RNA sequence: AGGAGGUGCAUGGCCGCCGUCAGCUCGUACCGUGAGGCGUCCACUUAAGUGUGGUAACGAGCGAGACCCGCGCCCCCAGUUGCCAGUCCCUCCCGCUCGGGAGGGAGGCACUCUGGGGGGACUGCCGGCGAUAAGCCGGAGGAAGGGGCGGGCGACGGUAGGUCAGUAUGCCCCGAAACCCCCGGGCUACACGCGCGCUACAAUGGGCGGGACAAUGGGACCCGACCCCGAAAGGGGAAGGGAAUCCCCUAAACCCGCCCUCAGUUCGGAUCGCGGGCUGCAACUCGCCCGCGUGAAGCUGGAAUCCCUAGUACCCGCGUGUCAUCAUCGCGC
């Protein structure tokens, strides 16, 4: 019965150092401008964030 | 850079909107507006039921102020609540209300027709309501009820038409509700009149 | 002299602030440099549409445009007092520098 | 190597490459005469601008057409002289300066060897390498039939130029002979009607097949 | 220069030596034999004839003929 | 005349030939055993490539001055053969450029501008311009069109 | 003195030309046109002057500054700028007609620009695509 | 294909019926009059309406 | 509670395909006992159910078009962090300076450029065809002639197509285990078959020295000029830059001079040996870089098969996404 265990070691780099602020996923995190969002979540919140589709 | 500030503000606002949408579902949440003041910030919440938002004695509103200050990093926030400009034109509010009715237990066809006729009567160019899920059996289906004039493809469709989506959780699964409303006074590029 | 850097998302609010500054300088009686439009910043992010890997790969190019204007105004008590009294809408960020 | 007066050649008259004039060049084929452009032109480089217009190649100088035909690899989906010539990273594809230099050196070699105008020799080679008849399939009833057909001057010129370029590529492929020397030899042989020329051999083969079909 | 020789640091002597022909083959064979004798992973790979520098063997390095 | 009035390669080779008389310009002790960049495959085949490189660096300082070691390195770099990997651009070495610039400064042709790089002294400008004038005078007979320049 | 400025654009290359009375000195980026390499680019730059004539060439001075593009785009832009400057300086409608008949692009710019790339092997080009497998 | 749009045709016909003497065979004048008389906000649509108005005026003149 | 445990044959959302295909429906009337039919058919035309005319149909809705972003030409406004053509001052160099060139200053915005608002192109006019209509072909003028060019926007429905392993979610299941954390290993194995590519089988070249010309984007535990130390990798100090101010950033293909001269070679660069570095807590499984050394198939490819119509294809490099380090990859230039 120790609380020293069941805790996650701090990590300053790697896939486990970044999680989506909406999901917690460890995969395709977008850090282009500090967004820290999944490629799935960005597709959903781009209109809310103000991004549009001029091209 | 300078765009980092815009990105951070947009992300914070989107997080605030999502959390408020989750928390105040029964209050007919219709959005929020955030204004910056030299002493802090003011958040105005659009709601059709201020009673639930403020609560009895303001416990909910003080808790919301505390959580907005502490978890969202907003500095000195003050919260105000005010009415929806048009609940029958706000697509998100209508979708949430239809999902709540489905959860309550009204028949899907009756509830959809009631919402359609209410929105039609309260003034609109066109309405479309799509219900998708395990309706009438274990095999999923999608049913659409439409009235009036609506646009689906193009810039006028993306701009004028207001869309909303809701999820109704029954005892058998989730049902998706999509509501698209064309507000009155919207003029298509085709519509040209002689002076 | 004072340098005003105004950056926003919508050119209409940018132009409203710029016109406010131009009218305020015209009534104020100072030598003001015209609004210099700096190059627009276009943040472009290309993302895969599908959440899975099946099917033909398709991408969408989300874009966010930030417009910037620069104004130079000669220093004056009532001038830059009225300048600090600008309405400064929400979607516009304004920076003041003294040189 | 090259003389300085040639490395820094400065033309003063409107003539092909600043060295040769087309005033005395004569085309005695009425079919190909209107489609061989010999207007006074100094630099044979129009940067395209003729593919958009139908029949637009009739206003392009013959030297530029030869340069464009030379600017290639030699063979990708067909075999010339029984071999593929797939040169990917070491081809003249999209190297107009290299094609221009090769054509200029070939013209100089042709002039030195013949004593006549290199453009005149090229015109003679094109005339002697342009086929006059071909064969094609026509579907009448419910089945096809191979019949002999005439060839438009446009296609005649195109085939002649392509055959000359292919013959030059084959002669220069994997031998001590250079591309310019191979092109000059091919042009001279085609002008002199010698069967060793790839263009003339192909013209004879096509005409014989058309005669057999008709 | 000391950085242009064949053996910039000899295993035994520690001097900078340049070897040609029979000496070079003998030195390379001795290094491989030392790896095999100490039973290193590189020695195992040298013995088996498989690539030694951590390459992927699923789709390439196919020396044998088709089977099945 | 001026450096702008003559072709680059002829002027570079003439300046390299002239530079052999300057005692300051001396090849380093490691010159015979080094390559002129990581992207290069074989040693130089001139046995006097040091003077050519010094002349090229001097002309570059004359033209694009002030210039620095890193910018000269990215100028002198080039494409590399990476085996099965696709070709890629790489920068050149720094020791050769630094030694050449130091030798030029010792000879008095260039001088350091702090925080900006190295510029050409009036002596170096005259040294380049005299050779350029001689080259243009030689070229005038072959190309009469250069007389008006 | 009478100084006339003209501009030429080809692809991403922009050339600004200044023409004035002189002794036939034409310089591109401070370098005499006679020592311009390669020969194809030198001919591209020199064609309008040859068309204009020896006397007009020798009784005028042109200075051209070109930025952007490649060695051929810069040559085309310089050629267009020089042609426009010559026409404006001479005011010769016959010369303008000769230029138009010889090459329309000398007086009228080239609208052609690179087409943006599209997915399915974007790095290769707008229309180039990955090879199909079918099995 | 350059097929005139139905609403363009309808607007042009209504304009030519309501103001018969305000439109001539001159495209520039017709375009100016169309811009002044109707609330079209797109230059391309205004030009198309003006062109069809000019065509209809020419047909009315020659007697179709 | 928790579950990246089963179920995508229970679902929501999103995505691929039919398909940017031209289709999918409604009000009333009319036909047929009825399922259904008409309109939505016929002739011509269009990329289009896009239009003209006839008609037991008359009128509509969603699609298409319209619409939105960018490119090419011109005009007005604006002149800094952007630009330097004319005028003035200073310094330096050349053929000794008649003349020419370079840099720094004041100064200007004239040109380029940046970003706001407008103009222009609409089958507008001429000839012909079609029927005089819809429309089509050619030509004049024009920066741009016929959807101006390239994109975004994917209809009613289906495909029990893929996704519960991105989030949400019903049932079932584990529930002290299938839940949570840590050390080590594996996803990187290797007789073989296959798909996408990179490198080449050389002279339309290989090596050496020299000479030129870009754009898109990114930069705070970050990009880093500049100086010094090293043969290279790399190491030490450090100006400026939250960016039209500083940096990544003096690309390659291309051109000139020399060597090689048709050869498994001065082609080709896998495969190994020794040594030197970078990142990281850790580099053997299982990272990347440089120096010397060795130098395997490969000398043009059967049947078969893929992409592309204008700045397109081919060839040549660069930026960014992933990233402490790693790009033969995706997206762009
Ligand atoms: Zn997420």
């Amino acid at each position: 019965a120790k609380a020293d265990y069941n805790k996650r070691k701090p990590r300053k780099f790697g896939k486990g150092a970044r999680r989506c602020i909406r999901c917690g996923q460890y995969g395709p995190i977008i850090r282009i401008q500090g967004l820290m969002l999944c490629r799935h979540c960005f597709r959903e919140v781009a209109p809310k964030l103000g991004f549009r589709k001029y091209e | 850079a300078i765009e980092r500030y815009f990105i951070r503000e947009a992300v914070r606002e989107m997080l605030i909107d999502e959390f408020l949408e989750k928390e105040l579902r029964r209050a007919g949440y219709g959005g929020l507006d955030i204004k910056k003041t030299p002493l802090g910030t003011k958040v105005i919440i659009f709601a059709a039921n201020p009673g639930y938002v403020i609560g009895r004695g303001g416990r909910r509103i003080r808790e919301l102020t505390r959580i907005l200050e502490k978890q969202f990093g907003l500095e000195n926030p003050q919260i105000e609540v005010e009415e929806i400009k048009n609940p029958y034109l706000n697509a998100k509010v209508q979708a949430v209300r239809l999902a709540q009715a489905l959860e309550r237990g009204i028949h899907f066809r009756r509830a959809a027709y009631a919402a359609l006729r209410a929105i039609m009567n309260n003034g609109a160019r066109g309405v479309e309501i799509r219900l998708s899920g395990k309706l009438t059996g274990e095999r999923a289906k999608s049913i659409r009820f439409y009235q009036g004039y609506l646009a689906k493809v193009g810039n006028p469709a993306e701009t004028l038409v207001s869309k909303g989506y809701a999820q109704a959780l029954l005892k058998l699964g989730v049902i998706g509700v999509k509501v698209a409303i064309m507000p009155p006074g919207a003029r298509l590029p085709d519509e040209i009149e002689i002076i | 002299k004072a340098r005003i850097k105004i950056a926003s998302t919508n050119v209409r609010s940018l132009d409203e602030v710029a016109n406010q500054i131009k009218q305020i300088a015209e009534r104020t009686g100072v030598r003001m440099s015209g609004p210099i439009p700096l190059p627009t910043k276009r943040i472009r992010i290309t993302t895969r549409k599908s959440p899975d890997g099946e099917g033909s790969a398709t991408f969408d190019r989300w874009e966010l445009r930030v417009h910037k204007r620069l104004i130079d105004i000669e220093a004056d008590e009532r001038a830059m007092r009225q300048i600090m009294r600008i309405r400064v809408p929400e979607d516009v960020t304004i920076e003041i520098e003294l040189i | 190597a090259k003389p300085l007066n040639e490395r820094f050649f400065i033309p003063h008259e409107i003539k092909v490459m600043g060295r040769w004039s087309t005033e005395d060049v004569e085309v005695r084929d009425p079919s190909l005469k209107p489609y061989i452009n010999l207007e006074p032109r100094l630099l044979p480089h129009t940067h395209g601008r003729h593919a958009k217009k139908h029949f637009g190649k009739a206003n392009v100088h013959i030297v530029e057409r030869l340069i464009n035909k030379i600017m290639r690899s030699g063979g990708s989906h067909y075999k010339v002289a029984g071999h593929f010539m797939r040169r990917e990273h070491r081809s003249l594809n999209s190297k107009k300066v290299k094609a221009y230099e090769v054509v200029k050196e070939a013209f100089k070699i042709i002039e030195q060897r013949t004593g006549k105008n290199p453009i005149q020799v090229l015109v003679w080679a094109i005339e002697n390498a342009a086929p006059r008849e071909d064969t094609t399939s026509v579907m009448f009833g419910g089945i096809r039939y191979h019949v002999a057909v005439d060839i438009s001057p446009m296609r005649r010129l195109d085939v002649a130029l392509r055959n000359i370029a292919l013959g030059a590529s084959a002669k220069c492929y994997r031998n001590k002979m250079s591309f310019a020397e191979a092109l000059a030899e091919e042009i001279i042989l085609a002008a002199n009607k010698d069967p060793k020329s790839y263009a003339y051999s192909k013209k004879l083969e096509i005409e014989r097949i058309a005669e057999s079909s008709r | 220069p000391r950085w242009a020789v064949n053996r910039p640091k000899d295993y035994e002597t520690g001097r900078d030596l340049h070897l040609i022909t029979a000496k070079l083959d003998m030195a390379i064979r001795e290094d491989i034999m030392r790896l095999r004798r100490i039973r290193a992973y590189r020695g195992i790979r040298h013995e088996l004839g498989l690539p030694v520098r951590g390459q992927r063997t699923r789709s390439n390095f196919r020396r044998g003929q088709t089977v099945g | 005349a001026t450096v702008y009035d003559v072709p680059g390669d002829l002027l570079v080779e003439r300046v390299a030939q002239r530079l052999k008389e300057i005692p300051e310009i001396k090849p380093p002790e490691w010159a015979p055993f080094v390559k002129t960049g990581r992207h290069k495959e074989r040693l130089p085949e001139q046995e006097d490539w040091w003077y050519y490189r010094v002349a090229s660096i001097l002309r570059r300082v004359y033209l694009d001055g002030p210039v620095g070691i890193e910018r000269l390195r990215t100028y002198y770099g080039g494409r590399k053969n990476r085996g099965h990997a696709p070709e890629k651009f790489y920068k050149a070495g720094g020791s050769i450029i630094r030694k050449a610039l130091q030798q030029l400064e010792a000879a008095g042709f260039v001088e350091k501008v702090p925080g900006k790089g190295r510029v050409i002294t009036p002596k170096g400008r005259s040294f380049l311009d005299k050779i350029a004038t001689e080259l243009k005078k030689e070229l005038e007979e072959i190309i009469p069109e250069l007389k008006k320049y | 003195m009478r100084i006339i400025q003209t501009t030429g654009k080809r692809k991403t290359a922009i050339a600004r030309a200044v023409i004035r009375e002189g002794k036939g000195r034409v310089r591109i980026n401070g370098k005499p046109v006679e020592i311009i390499e390669p020969e194809i680019a030198r001919f591209t730059i020199l064609e309008p002057l040859i068309l204009a004539g020896e006397e007009i060439w020798n009784s005028v001075d042109i200075d051209v500054k070109v930025e952007g593009g490649g060695f051929m785009g810069q040559a085309e832009a310089a050629r267009m700028a020089i042609a426009r400057a010559l026409v404006e300086w001479t005011g010769d409608m016959s010369l303008k007609e000769k230029f138009m008949k010889y090459d329309r692009t000398m007086l009228v710019g080239d609208p052609r620009r690179t087409e943006p790339h599209k997915p399915n092997r974007s790095t290769k080009g707008p229309r180039a695509k990955r090879q199909k497998s079918y099995r | 294909g350059k097929i005139r749009q139905g609403f363009i045709k309808r607007v042009a016909r209504e304009l030519v019926n309501k103001y018969p003497n305000e439109f001539t065979t001159d495209f520039e004048h017709n375009k100016k009059k169309v811009q002044e008389l109707t609330n079209v906000t797109s230059k391309k649509i205004r030009n198309r309406i003006a062109g069809y108005v000019t065509k209809l005026v020419r047909m009315k003149m020659e007697g179709k």
